């Protein structure tokens, strides 16, 4: 019940991050082409790791 | 909470580098928080005041 | 030495252009062909001249 009560407080709260840590992007690329290019539009990039 | 007296997301600017002038700017989708389906009443306050 | 001297300011250094100005692209044509598709990425063509 302690723990309930020192775990309900906002300040300390269960924090999560995916592992991963990465946006899963699938773009396809034809059996014979060689290049293949991504554009994608304005974003503000705010910590990019990379 | 009213979400019409919350805060808006900020707008940011796009610089185009190339000509130099400004490129315009836009709503800061890429930096903002998912908080109105998994938070509700406890985070609808929280992103506000972010 | 002075002439080498008004060259290494940075204000006053040499500029030079490829007179041609074109990206060179060489697509082909089979025989029989008579018909050509010029597909290209998302781009800005910021300053292009045609």
């Amino acid at each position: 019940n302690q723990l309930e009560l020192m775990l309900r407080n906002a300040t300390n709260d269960q924090t999560f991050v995916d592992y991963l840590g990465a946006k899963n992007a699938l773009y396809s690329v034809p059996a014979g082409s060689t290049a293949l290019t991504i554009n994608i539009p304005a974003r503000t990039w705010e910590g990019m790791r990379g | 909470m009213n979400l019409l007296n919350a805060a808006p997301t900020p707008y940011v600017w796009k610089y185009n580098p190339v000509t130099g002038k400004c490129a315009g700017a836009q709503q800061n989708y890429g930096a903002t928080i998912d908080w109105v389906l998994p938070g509700g009443n406890s985070f609808a306050y929280a992103a506000d005041e972010i």
